[PDB]
């Protein structure tokens, strides 16, 4: 609801994708550079940027004009490190063949589509955009699909989309906040589109319900080790190996961590622990961030990390174009 | 791969 919500959404995944970027680019060390404090920003950001850049230009969900924002960002900067998959989307996106804007999403893969993480690393906007969960979970889904046309893929970006909503109401439980979530996936993933996706390539039917049951016996438990959260939820280039993992930094380090100094506020410490995770750490700490920024505000994003992002200034004003148009 | 980060 509020503008410092907003903010502090974009704001936190802007700082997950360029703070957990330094990190998978460069192998206590962690605490003493982030205490230090430009960090580039990666394909996340530039297509998360992409995405609300649409939602402000037609105030709505456009596909045609949401695919060719992520065509002509790629386009931009190929380097900005995009999964090897997507990028295949974006060169049939450029090509001037006459073509259905989902097409290229659904060819992927052999037509399977891709279950990758970039539908989820961008989806916040959505949440900020649209306020009923319906809409929430439609809006995810179809901007998803422009790139990810599996339900592992996309049900992911419904996921991180749904959490950020959550998140903006507010003060919640972790019970009440994984319920929530959990009553909406057991929902798609009894869809027969998920069933049928989880089985054609051989995967546990239910991935994300399966996950977000582990994360509550996780919380439930006295201490878990970074070893036994990466085994159960992943760490991953998939979207069910990086968003319920994302999912549990936030539920988790509501938390203080006697391993990350009292120092650090509640949005730092998710965004830090996130990281200590390690693997896909720029999209994890995005999706946490997203989380974390959702629900802490703008208050807990700290000034000295938010002016070391490259494009924070960018990021703060679609976060406030998003309230005005659509708040 | 165990993540995708920009090349060095
Ligand atoms: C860097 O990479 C991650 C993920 O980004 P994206 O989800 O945009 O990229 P892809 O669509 O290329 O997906 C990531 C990789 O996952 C594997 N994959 C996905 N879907 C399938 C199917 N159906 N079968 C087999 N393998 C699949 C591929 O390896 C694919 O390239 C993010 O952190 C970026 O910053
Ligand atoms: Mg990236
Ligand atoms: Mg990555």
């Amino acid at each position: 609801s509020s503008l410092s919500r907003f903010r502090g959404c974009l704001a936190g995944a802007l700082l997950g994708d360029c703070v957990g970027s330094f990190y998978a680019a460069h192998d206590t060390s962690v605490l003493r550079h982030v205490q230090s404090l430009a960090l580039y920003y990666t394909d996340d950001t530039a297509m998360a940027r992409a995405l609300v850049q649409s939602l402000l230009a037609k105030e709505a969900f456009d596909e045609v004009d949401m695919a060719h924002r992520f065509a002509q960002e790629y386009k931009k900067d190929p380097d900005r490190g995009y999964g090897a998959g997507v990028v295949t989307v974006f060169k049939k996106l450029l090509n001037p063949k006459c073509r259905d804007v989902f097409e290229p999403a659904r060819a992927q893969f052999n037509g399977k589509g891709s279950y990758g993480n970039g539908g989820a690393m961008r989806v916040a906007g959505i949440s900020l955009a649209y306020s009923s969960v319906q809409d929430v979970q439609k809006f995810a889904r179809l901007s998803a699909q422009l790139t990810h046309a599996s339900s592992l893929g996309y049900n992911g970006a419904i996921l991180q989309a749904l959490a950020v909503h959550l998140a903006l109401q507010g003060e919640s439980s972790s019970e009440h906040f994984l319920k929530q979530l959990l009553g909406h996936m057991e929902d798609l993933e009894g869809d027969a589109q998920s069933v049928l996706d989880a089985r054609e390539l051989g995967m546990e039917e239910r991935p994300y319900s399966s996950r977000l049951k582990k994360i509550g016996e996780l919380l439930d438990q006295a201490s878990v080790t970074r070893e036994e959260v990466v085994s159960e939820l992943g760490n991953g280039i998939a979207a069910f190996e990086s968003v319920p993992t994302a999912i549990y930094c936030f539920l988790r380090c509501m938390e203080p961590d006697p391993e990350i100094p009292s120092a650090f506020n509640s949005l730092q410490r998710t965004l830090i622990y996130s990281i200590s995770l390690g693997g896909d750490t720029d999209t994890i700490a995005t999706m946490a961030g997203a989380i974390a920024g959702a629900y802490y505000g703008m208050d807990q994003v700290p000034e000295s990390w938010q002016q070391s992002c490259e494009g924070y200034e960018e990021t703060d004003i679609l976060a406030q174009s998003l309230h005005r148009v659509f708040q | 791969p165990a993540k995708s980060a920009p090349a060095p």
